[PDB]
């Protein structure tokens, strides 16, 4: 083995060809010298973090103070007109016209219903609705198993036919806002503007499963959180079929709650016991219910009844208080078929103030007994409900929240607290939204207080959407570098706004399908879950972060600067990066904003630039036409202004805005004339770099591309030949080397994607980068980022010249912080460049971890697209590793073992780069291999959930619930 | 009823009203079969 000093001379060699390549190539200081050069022609801007985010969580609460007064008109208006309403039952005679959605648009379809009249609209196409809407009415939408033109449905269709115009009194004075819903509780919804249903009911094939009674924003506007325990009964009588109907119903019974329901399934047969691991009341969100789902889906019938000792396990399991709860609604929600015993000692000792309601169901077809569960259900203040078949599951699983909402009612107008949802995909296929709600109240006879009998139940849930990109609109982040970013959590750890929040559901477990029992049209549900993320699940996770997070929950506002973890971009790299979190509490609402700044992102650059002919000149600098002289250019695609649209296509792009700047003077009466100017700025500045240094050098050995990529939106690469090999991004704020360049403070070198469609192995070369700082009057800017394809041929050139091709006595490698080979020695693995030097030599990637050079870390990422299992594509969590450089030193000299084997390693690390280089004795000495050290998304199921019951994340419940009223009536069962 | 009753606690939403889960029921099913209308769909479901 070569001694440590000829390996160290070599690597140092190595090392100065390498820093002295990239830098006399990009022109690190030619480009710090032009921006210090004139000075002038822009300005520096603090970035106020403690400002800043107080003007945003003003915006969003001013946005949901527009939201909650077009509630309140709303809710005012439908109590108004429904309290003068005459219920008839002659509609033949006096038709209702209406226009029902998921019908034919054929102007020849002549439904002639009787007691109904259709409408035919225009359905323009408009903006901020991705379909064709009309303003001139509401589309009403009833569900396929619920008949148009009964009694029931014909009533309410008149007298919500007086919200058409509240609809348009609310959109003509707030242009900007999205759909305005009234779910009946009747089933209906009437929704603005008029839009044909997404899923029509059997035009085509597929049919639709839409009950407004059960989406989450109806749900929590309906009723106050509870504290659910589902009993079910598994004793020998229940076999058959309604035991699948019980498993049906509780499935269907648990896709009622919402995160701020805390419940736990129960089950007893002459002995009570828990379903699932949980032991007490959980948070109930989707990896709770899933659970549950499954815990519930393996139980079978077994043994005698006994209702006492159920009833005292689930009186105990409510008596707990030693976990996090609810506090609000305390109700048993008993299923079963029928019996004999009514308990009523049970209900004496553990009831007796009435402060647990009781929900019985009566399941399947049997011949037992059903007065003992009646008087049960309306004795504690319950109610009484029959689940025949599969078809009468959905419509009796829903309706206890009738019951619930009497104490709601009751309250008066102290109930009507405008409230607001998780994140949820729409229905109306518009992205992410959060629904605001409000409920309506039937108020009948009420100035004479005559009837007061269904008076006690609601009308229905007022609702108006509000889209994730209205927020986002509020939050401007390109005053500040691709690093930092606005983030807003709710009083439950979930996140309203954040980069790593994606529109896809979240996945638990591994999906496993089964398409040997799937009928090609049977149109199955896809789902109706929200997307819930937690925040210390859209981040790695810190000590300082769960502190940082928990003093946020509960309305606090402060800063704090430290040092943590930032994974990159795409799911490889991991840096050590200095991070400031400023926070404060929205006053409107339970949110909380923060705003995440790195150091070098406190202040920002503001364009001077004035006079005609330098904009013009910088205007004309970007133009296809010319390209040959300034290189390929790509223009990020950000809104300058309404009049020009992004295009995901960057030449269309690029000559629509070239056109646009040409048509009209950059005076920009109507357009932001802030990112303009930053744009021509940089492209005048990018245009000097290279006129004046990368043209002088036309061709050069070593480098393939040389690019440069600047904060404002412009990219540039020299040779336009090239220009065809970029596959970055064009918006900047979303290139992860441009990121990884601003974190570290040397060169950063970035591995090709291995064994992918597409030109990036060797015609495009090994990317190297570095960001570009500054100092002015001593403030330090990072505004761009230069970066080098090294071709691999002349690397290897350098390389070679006991490191030898093909060696079969030594291995030498090259590898970056994160374990992926970019230059071998034997010519084999140079074949496989990009790839884990883990899946390659697993056991000395092992032995490099274990001896701390390599350190790595675990994340999950819950909305990943999966390949179904078996037991096209569906969504679930996957694990990512991610390793990097832990200790800081320079030199590892030691020797591998393999069991009476021994090879000897040297591992160096590069100065002033992310590389290491290992030499190494082969690996066809002896023949050790064990297993593969993957760094890839593997699908996963974990973490384990009833785990993470037993100590929860920090949460704040609703301050104000309703419940106990005792002018309740509560003669119905 | 000794032999059949309370045994036709099957999984599936198919209805078997001839059955043996009470006196009148196991009568009217043995009078059936005695009439031999339908009686192999009894002698099945008691099999299965
Ligand atoms: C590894 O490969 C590199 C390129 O693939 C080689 O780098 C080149 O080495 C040349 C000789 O050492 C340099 O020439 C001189 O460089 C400096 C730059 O200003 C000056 O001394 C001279 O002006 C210049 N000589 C000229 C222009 O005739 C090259 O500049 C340099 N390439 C770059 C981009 O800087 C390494 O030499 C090679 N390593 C080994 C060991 O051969
Ligand atoms: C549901 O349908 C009924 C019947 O279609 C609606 O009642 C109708 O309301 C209109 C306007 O409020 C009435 O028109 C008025 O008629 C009077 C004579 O009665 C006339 O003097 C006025 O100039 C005006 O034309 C109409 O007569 C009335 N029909 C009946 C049978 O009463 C009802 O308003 C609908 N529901 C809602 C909420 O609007
Ligand atoms: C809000 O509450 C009021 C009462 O507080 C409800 O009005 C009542 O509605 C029922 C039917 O739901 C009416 O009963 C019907 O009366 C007709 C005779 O007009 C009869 O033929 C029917 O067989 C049936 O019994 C009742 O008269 C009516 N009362 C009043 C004072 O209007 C109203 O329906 C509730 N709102 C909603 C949306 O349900
Ligand atoms: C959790 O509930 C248990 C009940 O099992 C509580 O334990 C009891 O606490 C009382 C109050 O000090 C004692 O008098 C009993 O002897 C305890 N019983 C047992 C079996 O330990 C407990 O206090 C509750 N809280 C916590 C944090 O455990
Ligand atoms: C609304 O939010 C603002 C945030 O700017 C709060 O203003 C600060 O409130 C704290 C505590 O009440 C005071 O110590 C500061 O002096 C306030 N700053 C200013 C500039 O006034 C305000 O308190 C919030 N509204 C309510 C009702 O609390
Ligand atoms: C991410 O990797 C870092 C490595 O720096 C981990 O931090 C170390 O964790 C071990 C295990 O508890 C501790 O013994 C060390 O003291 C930690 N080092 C430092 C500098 O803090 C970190 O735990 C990893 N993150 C996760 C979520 O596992
Ligand atoms: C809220 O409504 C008022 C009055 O219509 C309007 O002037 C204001 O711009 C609205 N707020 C937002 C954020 O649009
Ligand atoms: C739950 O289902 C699994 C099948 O994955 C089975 O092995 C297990 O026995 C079931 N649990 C009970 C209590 O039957
Ligand atoms: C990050 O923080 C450390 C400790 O305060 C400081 O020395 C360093 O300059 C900061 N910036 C970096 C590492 O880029
Ligand atoms: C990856 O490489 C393996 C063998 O090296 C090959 O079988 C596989 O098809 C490659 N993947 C793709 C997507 O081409
Ligand atoms: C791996 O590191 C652990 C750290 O405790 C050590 O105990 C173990 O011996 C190491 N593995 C080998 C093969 O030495
Ligand atoms: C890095 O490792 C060396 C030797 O293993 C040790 O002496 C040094 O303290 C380590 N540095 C750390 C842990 O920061
Ligand atoms: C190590 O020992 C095993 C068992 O004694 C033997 O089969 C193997 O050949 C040995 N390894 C070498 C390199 O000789
Ligand atoms: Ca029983
Ligand atoms: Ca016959």
């Amino acid at each position: 083995f070569p001694s440590a000093v000829t390996i160290k001379s070599w690597v140092d060699k190595m090392q100065e060809d390498l820093v002295t390549l990239a830098k006399t190539a990009s022109g690190v200081h030619q480009l710090v010298d032009i921006y210090e050069k004139y000075q002038d022609l822009y300005t520096v801007e603090p970035n106020n973090a403690r400002q800043l985010v107080e003007i945003a969580a003003r915006d969003i609460e001013k946005l949901l103070s527009n939201r909650s007064k077009a509630l309140v008109r709303l809710a005012l208006e439908a109590e108004k007109v429904q309290a003068a309403h005459q219920w008839r039952e002659d509609f033949a005679s006096n038709e209702v016209v209406y226009y029902n959605a998921k019908d034919d648009l054929d102007p020849e379809k002549n439904d002639s219903e009787p007691g109904s009249q259709r409408i035919k609209p225009v359905f323009i196409d408009d903006a901020n609705f991705r379909r064709q809407v009309s303003y001139q009415h509401a589309a009403v939408h009833i569900p396929t198993d619920i008949y148009e033109g009964s009694t029931i449905v014909l009533n309410e269709l008149n007298w919500t036919s007086a919200l058409d115009d509240v609809f348009k009194k609310n959109r003509e004075e707030d242009p900007s806002l999205l759909w305005q819903v009234f779910g009946s509780a009747t089933g209906l919804a009437r929704y603005y503007p008029a839009s044909p249903w997404v899923d029509n009911s059997r035009t085509p094939n597929k049919i639709d499963l839409y009950d407004v009674r059960r989406r989450p924003w109806y749900i929590q506007g309906a009723a106050s959180p509870k504290d659910m325990l589902i009993l079910v009964d598994v004793s020998g009588s229940v076999s058959g079929l309604t035991l699948k109907l019980i498993r049906t119903s509780v499935s269907e019974m648990l896709e009622t709650l919402s995160d701020d329901d805390f419940v736990n399934v129960a089950s007893f047969n002459s002995n009570a016991q828990d379903v699932s691991c949980f032991q007490h009341l959980v948070q109930a969100n989707v990896r709770n219910k899933k659970v549950l789902k499954d815990a519930v889906n393996n139980i079978t019938a077994k043994g005698i009844t006994d209702y006492k000792k159920g009833f005292s396990f689930a009186f105990e399991q409510l008596l707990n208080y030693n976990v996090s709860r609810a506090n609000c609604n305390k109700i048993i929600m008993l299923f079963t078929d029928g019996g004999e015993e009514r308990a009523q000692e049970i209900f004496a000792k553990y009831n007796k103030d009435k402060k647990v309601r009781v929900f019985t169901f009566s399941v399947g077809q049997h011949n037992y007994d059903r007065g003992p569960i009646q008087w049960m259900a309306c004795e504690n203040k319950g109610y009484y409900y029959e689940i025949p078949s599969i078809g009468a599951i959905r419509i009796n699983t829903q309706e206890y929240l009738d019951v619930l909402g009497r104490p709601m009612v009751l309250a008066g107008d102290k109930a009507k607290q405008v409230q607001w949802t998780n994140v949820y995909l729409d229905a109306l296929e518009l992205g992410l939204v959060i629904t605001g709600t409000l409920p309506v109240f039937n108020i009948t006879g009420q100035f004479e207080n005559k009837t007061n009998l269904k008076n006690q139940l609601i009308l229905g849930v007022m609702g108006v959407d509000v889209s994730l990109e209205d927020i986002k609109r509020l939050t401007p982040r390109f005053t500040l570098c691709p690093n930092g970013y606005y983030f807003a959590i709710d009083p439950n750890g979930y996140v309203l706004l954040h980069p790593n929040l994606q529109p896809k559901p979240i996945g638990v477990g591994i999906p496993t399908i089964n398409l040997r029992k799937r009928r090609p049209n049977v149109q199955n549900p896809k789902s109706q879950e929200p997307v819930t993320l937690d925040f210390l699940d859209a981040e790695l996770e810190n000590d300082i972060k769960v502190e940082i997070r928990n003093k946020m929950i509960d309305g606090e506002s402060g800063e704090k600067t430290f040092r943590t973890l930032v994974k990159s971009q795409d799911e490889r790299y991991i840096d050590k990066g200095n991070r400031t979190y400023t926070w404060t509490p929205v006053n409107g609402t339970d949110y909380s904003l923060a705003l995440v700044l790195p150091t070098y992102s406190f202040y920002y650059i503001k364009a001077k630039i004035e006079e005609t002919i330098t904009q013009a000149r910088y205007s004309e600098t970007l133009k296809p036409d010319n390209f040959e002289e300034s290189g390929y250019t790509f223009l990020a695609p950000r809104d300058y202004c309404s009049d020009l649209k992004p295009s995901d296509n960057n030449t269309e792009f690029l000559l629509n805005f070239n056109e646009f700047i040409d048509r009209k003077t950059p005076n920009n009466p109507s357009c932001n004339t802030d990112l303009i100017n930053r744009v021509l700025l940089d492209a005048g500045f990018t245009n000097e770099l290279v006129q004046n240094y990368w043209s002088k050098q036309k061709n050069i050995k070593g480098v393939k591309a040389r690019f440069v990529v600047t904060d404002g939106g412009i990219t540039r690469v020299y040779p336009k030949e090239a220009g065809e090999n970029w596959q970055e991004n064009p918006e900047t704020y979303e290139d992860s080397f441009y990121k990884r360049s601003l974190d570290n403070d040397n060169y950063v070198f970035t591995a090709p994607y291995f064994n992918k469609s597409g030109p990036g192995a060797y015609e495009s070369g090994i990317m190297v980068s570095k960001a570009v700082e500054i100092y002015i009057q001593g403030k330090l800017l990072k505004p761009a980022v230069v970066g080098i394809k090294i071709d691999v041929n002349s690397w290897i050139e350098n390389f070679t010249k006991d490191c030898k091709r093909n060696s079969d006595v030594m291995d030498c490698v090259i590898l970056d912080d994160g374990g992926f080979l970019l230059m071998a020695n034997h010519d084999d693995y140079t074949n496989q460049i990009g790839r884990f030097f883990g899946e390659i030599d697993p056991s000395l990637m092992r032995h490099l971890v274990n001896i701390s050079v390599y350190a790595f870390n675990k994340s999950y990422d819950y909305q990943s697209v999966c390949e179904p299992g078996a037991a096209s594509k569906q969504s679930c969590i996957t694990e990512q590793t991610q390793y990097f450089f832990d200790n800081d030193s320079k030199s590892f000299s030691g020797v591998l073992d393999c069991g009476n084997c021994s090879r000897i390693f040297h591992v160096e690390k590069l100065m002033n780069t992310n590389l290491i280089f290992i030499m190494v004795e082969s690996k066809g000495t002896c023949p050790c291999d064990t297993r593969l050290l993957i760094q890839a998304e593997q699908t996963s199921d974990g973490p384990d959930p009833c785990d993470m019951v037993k100590q929860p994340r920090y949460r704040k419940g609703p301050d104000v619930c309703f419940d106990n009223n005792v002018l309740e009536d509560y003669t119905d069962c | 009823m000794q032999l059949f009753g309370g045994r036709y606690d099957f999984e599936d939403t198919e209805v078997r009203r001839s059955n043996f889960d009470n006196f009148p029921q196991a009568l009217i099913s043995v009078f059936q079969v005695l009439t031999g209308e339908d009686w192999n769909s009894v002698m099945y479901n008691g099999i299965m």
